[PDB]
């Protein structure tokens, strides 16, 4: 309700095959409700689909949370000769996230019908599904579902008997985290190195092959048909205002029972962990720090986690983000400084190397963080560490550079005494030993 | 005044006749006043840098020039 | 020991002939059919993956030159792609590439307890193939969240492109990893 | 007298190609074309007997084309003026990197 | 007698046609004058009670080849009475 | 003995500096990178130079001519 | 004097900083790639009759190659003996190396 | 104000022109000019490394950052198109701080080679460090190092100096028409090279020496022979063919 959020029922769940108990193929998908009367939805026209998306309040599920309907409306109404492309981002290489993998594993037909619904809502003639390279088994599942849809007439020429021709193809990456970035995905799909582009141009004006293009997450695309069929007002009824709908959640780390669950948006973080995942290993008092969604947002401490809600606006106000809704939980036994230094290694390793502050700064951050892990640093280096993060942030081509500075900035902001102590203990050991 | 001459005590001898003998006595008295100043400089000599810190006008130390890119660039430019 | 350049060797040099097999020409044609005919370069990644599967799990420089010919680009543009992405092996690996020693999410649950036992049973160091040419150990790249598994990866290049599998194994222990190696040696696909 | 009948070139030196910075242009020089130098047969040092060996590049300078011309004509030198080349700024777009190739022919 | 007082008092008392340029700066108070007035300006400054510029420190020339009057002649002067310095400059050519 | 040295060295009793630095054996390093300062006291040497040892052939310091190699591989 | 490394290699790498800073223009340098690829002078002349013995060259050198040593007793009978070439300078370095090195150790705490 | 370098600006039509402000001053530029080109018309010299007027825009060095009103982030002027009413600031504390931070990152792994480097004395990196980033260096860790590459008898290579601007790669593809140079690898370990051992055969290959802003690509026959301050410059024409 309007007061409290959580406790989503089975009847409001969109992904009705999340645990893989039923058949994910065409017979089972039609049994669950997929490809049901799809012809009439597309005969309502592009303008109606975009309007329903706008009214549903759906926001981008890829981390940025941009409103989905406004983003589809960016596509041109009249073609200037160039075709229009829809690109589905199934390249989730962010540590701790598997929501898109589970969608491609147990509801591929939701993705395929979402691909067609989105394509009509974008006036796009073809769609490309960029899957992660190591999702080999998932891709083979998707290709089988795609072959099923083509034979049944649901995809291809005269899709579902409506006269709208729509091709769906499948592409896969080769193991690069940066290729999940929307412009880097476009470059990788063009057969080049996965290096992000500058903006402008924006993809809706010059994207794939220089043609108008929209890149959207698997989750965002896979929920459009259920929103269309059940209506935007049902979807907007969940969550707070501007944070509408339902979210796929995955909670890992120091919890009694980790699991991936579908839950109402803006659910309290504490309620989420205690209701679906038992609780912090050792009780809620044992909690030390939580990473709300994905390793690309800053951590929050125990006092902030007590009443922060799992939505875009709530986590923004405490200097964090919803991200991919990949909840990583750390109890008091974790070495937080080691955990952050381990993330700093990941961003140095995953940097595409194109632009100077990220290419050179990510390595510098990792080197300092490895030194601070054992206290082999001066107390004034913590301030210097803070300033190097500020030199990276806002000065890079893409948002990986910001995502590299945020975990370090959060550590200093919330656990500076721990770093200061490690420096003190090392200095005390240095004085007595020699 | 310039440098630290305002923090130092010394007399300015002047003549009364303006001939060669006054100028001889003044130069003698000026060496006694120079001796007086040197003593005060010796006693008031503080610790610190002997070169202006700005890094556009003063050479870096040899160790800095051989260890830091910025210092080497400045040394190359300065010389 | 991955390097951003190539040094000529008897089994890896540009004058060695290399082309897609006749049973692979059909796959090559259908891969190219997904993209506009004047945008063939979009096929570089799936074609490099298919070349890797045909050639036993690694890409000699001749294989890269062969893909560059199909997509009609200069070979340097293919070298850029093969060196940028980490799934491409530019040095020889065994018939079964074992990928271990994960990243951040699995080290918290003690992931660095599987590698040393693997090299000790296999009798090689990381990066070099065994004498019989069956097994090599490589750096795994991780997905997911590492909740219920110090995990390992197995790439099966022992049956070319028509028997290639890329599977992840859960709950792997210094014992269980060996059980995988022995079933892999005997030909049985280990359960995952 | 003797050094007042030499012919000079008045020109504005262009930008060096080894640097992208434009901070040395706008100056106007008087080139005395001092090309009479040889090697001293003791140490291999470069010798000259021409007094205007470097004054045209080291000391004399002018802020305008007219100033250099006026100075040359007052001294009686015969001058030729070489007008400097300038770049033409053209419309450049980053979006051009991703221009559509058109339909396959 | 600071440079603030000299600049203001010279503006009020000097005949206007003598000085064409007045620069007040921490580098030095400077009075640019035409050549036909240089002698009279220097006699005023020497004899006037409120200036008493009794010492001529030196005279130097500067060459400006890009100028119609290429030579600048600079008179550095000193008042021991008021502990102040003044710079008086004028331009000249070759003839 | 070479042409570069013969421009200035007119005495053949001692070896040229190019000969002398060639006789110093390459230094084995455990790792792929080594920093050379040209002296035990860094202030008395040359500006610090980081040298990569990925190539089989020994790597030369561009300031002092010392050669380095990877010890194991 | 011109100095060597303890291996016998020359310290000078022909940066030409000393030539540029020299107030008397007493230094002349020619250089080219050596047969082993090293950046070395083929000519290094100091005109001892133009030099003002200021020490600016020793300050400018980044590798401690050129130094003003402690010898002051080198009067000659001819002007040409005071035109020092590269080999004479390196001979001076060999003769005075023990004293020069000790002096540099002494003065390394001030520069 | 005189455009930078005295550069000429051509207008197809006076109607096809827009007004932008560069440090308060008002300039008129053709439609389609970038922020950097507007700054040149204003006579303001923006520091740059990856940008070359005769090559496609790359926007990777991040040295051309300026402040744009109502823009939340510093703006790469080389790539950003100019818009009517745009207020461009180049000397603000945000722009100055961005330049110092980027110059710090550029020199982090750069080798202490100015004495042995032929670019010394005519080096954009040297001049911009003296001007824009007047940072006392605080990087104390180990620098990365790169092995040199063989590109033939004309282009000598010292790749530790490379700042990965990709001017050489873009020149090879766009101007020379011979695609031999690429950027291999990923991250701080990316290296400019040909991957396989091959020499630069294009008849315009030597031009990569001029466009390389650092001493990574230099003329092998000119190596170590002279410093730029001791060379007399003469402007003349070439007689090797009938082009002049
Ligand atoms: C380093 C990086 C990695 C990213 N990875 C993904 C990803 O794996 N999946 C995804 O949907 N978006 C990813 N994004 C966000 C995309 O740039 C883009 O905003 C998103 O795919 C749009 O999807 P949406 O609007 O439907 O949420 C990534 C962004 C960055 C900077
Ligand atoms: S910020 Fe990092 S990942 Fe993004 S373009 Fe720059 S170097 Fe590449
Ligand atoms: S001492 Fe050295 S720097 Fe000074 S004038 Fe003599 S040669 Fe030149
Ligand atoms: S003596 Fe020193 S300063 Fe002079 S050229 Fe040699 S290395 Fe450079
Ligand atoms: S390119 Fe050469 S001259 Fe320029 S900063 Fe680097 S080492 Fe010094
Ligand atoms: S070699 Fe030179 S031009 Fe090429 S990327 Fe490196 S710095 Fe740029
Ligand atoms: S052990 Fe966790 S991904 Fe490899
Ligand atoms: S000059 Fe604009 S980013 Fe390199
Ligand atoms: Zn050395």
């Amino acid at each position: 309700e309007k007061t409290h959020f959580g406790g989503l029922k089975d009847e409001d769940r969109i992904f009705t095959n999340l645990y893989g108990l039923h058949d994910p193929f065409l017979k089972g998908a039609m049994k669950r409700g997929d490809w049901h009367r799809t012809k009439d939805l597309v005969l309502k026209g592009t303008d109606w689909i975009v309007n329903e998306m706008k009214k549903s309040g759906l926001r981008g599920r890829g981390g940025a949370g941009f409103p989905s309907g406004l983003k589809w409306s960016f596509m041109p109404k009249v073609s200037d000769g160039r075709p229009s492309y829809l690109v589905v981002n199934a390249d989730e290489s962010e540590p701790g996230t598997c929501k898109d993998r589970e969608i491609m594993r147990h509801d591929p037909h939701k993705l395929l019908e979402g691909c067609l619904i989105a394509g009509v809502g974008m006036r796009a003639s073809a769609a490309y599904i960029y899957i992660r390279g190591e999702y080999v088994n998932e891709r083979l599942n998707l290709e089988k579902a795609r072959r099923e849809a083509y034979a049944a007439g649901l995809l291809g020429k005269n899709a579902c008997g409506s006269g709208y021709d729509f091709e769906v193809y499948i592409h896969f990456g080769a193991g690069a985290y940066i290729c999940g970035e929307e412009t880097a995905l476009l470059e990788s799909l063009e057969g080049k190195q996965g290096k992000p582009r500058l903006k402008p141009p924006f993809p809706a004006n010059a994207g794939l092959y220089g043609c108008p293009t929209t890149v959207t997450n698997v989750e965002t695309v896979a929920v459009s048909p259920t929103i269309l069929r059940r209506g935007p007002e049902w979807f907007s009824s969940f969550g707070r205002k501007n944070n509408a709908g339902t979210k796929l959640f995955c909670i890992s780390g120091h919890v009694n029972k980790p699991c991936t669950v579908e839950e109402e948006m803006s659910i309290p973080l504490k309620e989420l962990i205690e209701r679906h995942c038992g609780g912090v290993r050792g009780g809620w008092d044992n909690l030390l720090a939580i990473i709300p969604g994905g390793s690309s947002v800053p951590l929050i401490p125990k006092n902030i986690c007590e009443d922060v809600l799992m939505d875009f606006d709530a986590l923004k106000a405490v200097q964090s983000g919803l991200g991919t809704a990949a909840v990583i939980v750390m109890d008091k036994s974790t070495d937080v400084v080691d955990a952050i230094a381990r993330l700093s290694y990941f961003y140095k390793h995953e940097s595409c190397g194109q632009c100077t502050p990220c290419r050179e700064g990510t390595g510098w951050l990792w080197m300092i963080m490895e030194r601070m892990k054992v206290g082999n640093a001066k107390l004034e280096e913590i301030d210097m560490l803070q300033e190097v993060t500020k030199q990276i942030e806002g000065h890079t081509i893409c948002a990986l550079g910001d995502a590299a500075a945020w975990p370090v900035q959060g550590l200093i902001r919330h656990f500076r005494p721990e770093l200061e102590r490690r420096i003190r203990e090392r200095a005390e050991r240095e004085l007595l030993q020699a | 005044p310039y440098d630290v001459y305002d923090q130092l005590d010394f007399d300015v001898p002047v003549g009364t006749r303006g001939d060669c003998y006054d100028r001889y006595c003044i130069r003698i008295e000026e060496m006694r006043q120079s001796l007086r100043i040197i003593v005060q400089c010796l006693n008031q000599m503080p610790s610190g840098m002997i070169k202006a810190d700005d890094r556009k006008l003063c050479p870096p130390s040899r160790c800095r020039m051989k260890l830091s890119m910025e210092s080497l660039i400045h040394h190359f430019e300065l010389y | 020991t991955a390097l951003n350049y190539h040094l000529d060797s008897p089994d890896n040099k540009p004058d060695l002939p290399w082309e897609f097999s006749e049973a692979n020409q059909s796959k090559v044609k259908e891969i190219l059919s997904y993209y506009p005919s004047n945008y063939k370069q979009s096929a570089v990644i799936p074609l490099l993956d298919l070349a890797q599967q045909q050639n036993g799990g690694w890409l000699p420089v001749s294989a890269m030159n062969a893909v560059a010919k199909v997509i009609e680009v200069a070979p340097i543009r293919v070298y850029e792609v093969a060196t940028f992405y980490s799934m491409f092996n530019r040095a020889k690996v065994g018939k079964y590439h074992l990928l271990v020693c994960g990243t951040t999410p699995c080290m918290i649950r003690g992931s660095r307890d599987i590698e040393s036992a693997l090299l000790d049973h296999l009798g090689v160091k990381r990066g070099e193939v065994t004498k019989d040419g069956l097994f090599s150990v490589g750096e795994m790249e991780c997905m997911g969240c590492c909740v219920n598994a110090p995990m390992i990866t197995v790439a099966d290049y022992s049956n070319g492109s028509e028997g290639y599998t890329y599977n992840y194994f859960e709950d792997v222990t210094p014992e269980k990893v060996v059980e995988i190696v022995e079933k892999l040696r005997k030909g049985e696909k280990p359960p995952h | 007298e003797e050094h007042l009948s030499r012919k000079v070139i008045i020109y504005s030196p262009a930008r060096t190609a080894t640097q992208s910075g434009s901070g040395k242009l706008g100056k106007w020089k008087i080139n005395f074309v001092s090309t009479l130098k040889w090697e001293n047969p003791l140490m291999g040092w470069t010798s000259t007997g021409d007094p205007y060996a470097n004054v045209g590049d080291s000391a004399l300078a002018f802020d305008s084309e007219e100033a250099a011309k006026s100075f040359a004509e007052r001294h009686g030198w015969d001058y030729k003026v070489k007008k400097p080349n300038t770049p033409l700024l053209k419309v450049k777009s980053y979006s051009d990197n991703f221009k559509w190739k058109g339909n396959p022919q | 007698m600071d440079n603030q007082f000299i600049f203001k008092y010279s503006w009020e008392t000097l005949p206007k046609k003598w000085v064409k340029k007045m620069e007040r700066s921490e580098h030095g108070n400077r009075f640019d004058t035409n050549t036909d007035y240089l002698f009279q300006l220097l006699c005023f400054l020497k004899l006037h009670t409120y200036t008493r510029v009794q010492v001529l420190i030196d005279i130097c020339g500067v060459d400006y080849p890009s100028r119609k009057r290429r030579f600048e002649v600079v008179y550095n002067l000193l008042s021991t009475r008021y502990n102040s310095r003044i710079r008086v400059q004028t331009s000249a050519d070759e003839v | 003995v070479g042409n570069h040295t013969a421009k200035w060295m007119q005495d053949r009793s001692k070896k040229s500096p190019m000969e002398l630095i060639s006789e110093v054996p390459p230094i084995k390093v455990d790792g792929r990178i080594v920093a050379c300062e040209g002296d035990t006291n860094p202030a008395l040497g040359h500006p610090i130079e980081f040298i990569c040892l990925d190539l089989n052939e020994p790597a030369i310091c561009k300031y002092c001519g010392l050669r380095y190699v990877q010890d194991h591989h | 004097a011109l100095r060597r490394y303890p291996t016998g290699e020359e310290r000078c790498i022909a940066c030409k900083l000393c030539e540029a800073v020299c107030p008397a223009q007493a230094i002349t340098i020619e250089a080219e790639e050596r047969e082993d690829g090293s950046r070395r002078t083929t000519r290094y002349d100091i005109d001892m009759t133009k030099c003002i013995y200021c020490g600016f060259c020793q300050e400018a050198c980044p590798v401690d190659a050129i130094v003003e040593g402690p010898n002051f007793e080198f009067a000659t009978e001819t002007h040409e003996e005071l035109l020092y070439d590269k080999e004479k300078l390196l001979e001076n370095g060999d003769r005075w190396e023990t004293e020069i090195a000790e002096n540099l150790r002494s003065e390394s705490l001030y520069r | 104000r005189n455009p930078v370098g005295g550069a000429r600006v051509h207008f197809s039509n006076p109607e096809d022109a827009i007004e932008v402000f560069v440090d308060g001053y008002a300039v008129k530029v053709p439609k389609g000019f970038t922020v950097l080109q507007a700054c040149e018309v204003a006579g303001v010299d923006i520091p740059r490394f990856c940008y070359h007027s005769r090559l496609s825009i790359a926007g990777n060095c991040r040295m051309c950052l300026v402040e744009v009103e109502k823009s939340p982030k510093p703006v790469a002027s080389c790539a950003m198109p100019a818009l009517p009413g745009m207020k461009i600031k180049t000397d603000t504390p945000i722009a100055k701080k961005a330049r110092e931070g980027v110059m710090e990152f550029l020199l982090m792994n750069h080798p202490l080679d100015c004495p042995i480097c032929d670019q010394g004395g005519e080096c954009d990196l040297q001049d911009q460090s003296m001007a824009f980033g007047s940072d006392r260096g605080r990087f104390t860790e180990m620098k990365r190092s790169v092995v040199d590459k063989n590109l033939g008898p004309l282009v000598k290579t010292v790749m530790t100096r490379c700042i990965q601007c990709t001017r050489c790669v873009r020149f090879a593809s766009e101007v020379a028409g011979v695609q031999d140079l690429g950027i291999l690898g990923r991250g701080s370990g990316e290296e400019i090279g040909t991957y396989v051992e091959k020499l630069m055969t294009s008849e315009l290959s030597g031009n990569v020496i001029d466009i390389c802003p650092v001493g990574a690509l230099t003329s092998k026959p000119f190596a170590f022979k002279a410093r730029n301050w001791e060379l007399k410059a003469t402007e003349t024409i070439d007689v090797s063919d009938a082009v002049g």
